[PDB]
């Protein structure tokens, strides 16, 4: 997948990503949108220990 | 034309301004505003600041207010306060409109107060009543103090009626 | 699945938790769906704010808070009693020599036997205890577009 | 002019009399339990009862001793519910299936 470029709440990529059960996450960032990425997966929820 | 209240109001100091007692001046500056409730009187106030955990200060001010002249004493937050200005209303026949509710002490006979708080048991019920509309099984009670455990009473005590594991 | 059982729930900047998942049903006495209630709401928020304001005195987001909601209601109802009052003077009492209201029982009766539709619903008095007995508890629950009324 | 007040048996009626004496400075001397009051800053009370937790530790430590595995705890009033609360929140670390 690919988070989107100009709407960085990439929100429903991780509601799409949380809905096929996808657990094992690489992501390729920098590290301002590694932190984005970190609030916005919290936000949804998915900081858990199956993630 | 003048009708006069009276309010005890706890404070730890002076910076946390009481939004008890802010709610209690907007509410009769509103009144003030409504000609509507009995235009011919006006609705004026006296308060009575007290310092935190003390009944004796509270009983004296309730003294004071009721040598002053006072129609209705809106009582302070901590308990033992509130049941000590609720006696000393009780004695005076004069009406006590208190705001929160009080730890089940409440058998001594009184019938000159009114607690606009939902009752405990009340609160309790609902709370078995939502938990047997969402067909829980096992639910985890945490509470924060005995207050808690009081008000949930009849959750605790509602597993031998109803199925439902509880862990405290 | 979170039950708060404070009657505060609403006052709580959810936002955060709203996007999790959580159902989080809680309580509220406070019937906002009025648009009186909203008004007053409204007012009360917007008098709290010409003030110098107290943020991070807990984690209202600029509502009324539970205690604030009673005690308005609480006004109200003297209020609602001495309109509906007699002639009701004010005497000026005693505490070493308790003597008793001459107006006492007949306006503590015109106090407990009236009903009044305030900020937290239906006051209405079973005049057998002096308790809150007829009121409303609103369910509200957690959702994606915030706390909505179950 | 009193020494030292001993005052009623019941909690309205014991805290007005436990200020009166905190704030004159005269030796309160309470004999019932009264309600857990959650100031715990007045000094000049003194208080002959043992307090309900640790009478609450003593009845989950003679129960872990009887090795019970499901009591049933019956109360008569809340005062009851404050005291019996160590034994009731034990079901969390120790096997017990409690039942109220």
């Amino acid at each position: 997948r690919q988070l989107p470029p100009a709407n960085k709440d990439a929100k429903p990529l991780l509601k799409e990503m949380k809905k096929s059960k996808e657990f094992y996450v690489i992501f390729d960032c920098s590290h301002e949108t590694a932190a984005e990425i970190l609030k916005q997966i919290l936000f949804m929820g998915m900081m858990t220990e199956y993630y | 034309h003048v009708l006069r209240i009276g309010g005890i109001f706890e404070t730890v100091e002076n910076e946390p301004v009481n939004v008890e007692e802010l709610a209690f001046k907007f509410a009769v500056t509103s009144i003030n505003r409504n000609r509507t409730l009995m235009p011919n009187t006006t609705l004026t106030y006296d308060i009575q600041r007290i310092n935190l955990f003390d009944s004796f200060e509270a009983s004296r001010r309730a003294c004071d207010q009721l040598a002053l002249g006072v129609a209705a004493l809106f009582g302070p937050s901590h308990s033992s306060s509130v049941s000590a200005v609720q006696s000393i209303c009780n004695a005076l026949e004069v009406p006590h409109i208190q705001t929160r509710w009080k730890h089940p002490s409440v058998d001594s006979r009184d019938l000159f107060y009114i607690n606009l708080y939902p009752d405990y048991a009340a609160i309790s019920r609902a709370v078995l009543d939502l938990v047997l509309y969402y067909n829980w099984k096992t639910v985890t009670v945490v509470y924060e103090d005995s207050t808690g455990l009081i008000r949930l009473q009849e959750l605790i005590k509602a597993p031998s009626r109803y199925n439902i594991k509880i862990k405290i | 699945h979170y039950f708060f059982t404070t009657l505060d729930l609403f006052a709580l900047d959810l936002e955060l938790y709203r996007y999790s998942g959580v159902n989080m049903t809680g309580f509220r006495l406070l019937n906002i769906d009025n648009p009186h209630v909203s008004s007053i709401i409204e007012k009360w928020s917007m008098e709290r704010l010409q003030a110098p304001p107290r943020p991070e005195t807990g984690l209202l987001d600029g509502m009324m808070t539970t205690e604030a909601a009673l005690m308005y209601d609480a006004v109200y109802m003297v209020a609602i009693a001495s309109h509906r009052a007699s002639q009701l003077t004010v005497s000026s009492l005693q505490c070493h020599r308790h003597k008793p209201w001459r107006l006492g029982p007949r306006f503590m009766n015109l106090i407990k036997e009236a009903r009044w539709d305030g900020l937290t619903g239906r006051i209405t008095f079973n005049k057998t205890d002096g308790l809150r007995k007829d009121f409303d508890l609103d369910i509200i629950s957690l959702k994606e577009e915030g706390t909505e009324k179950i």
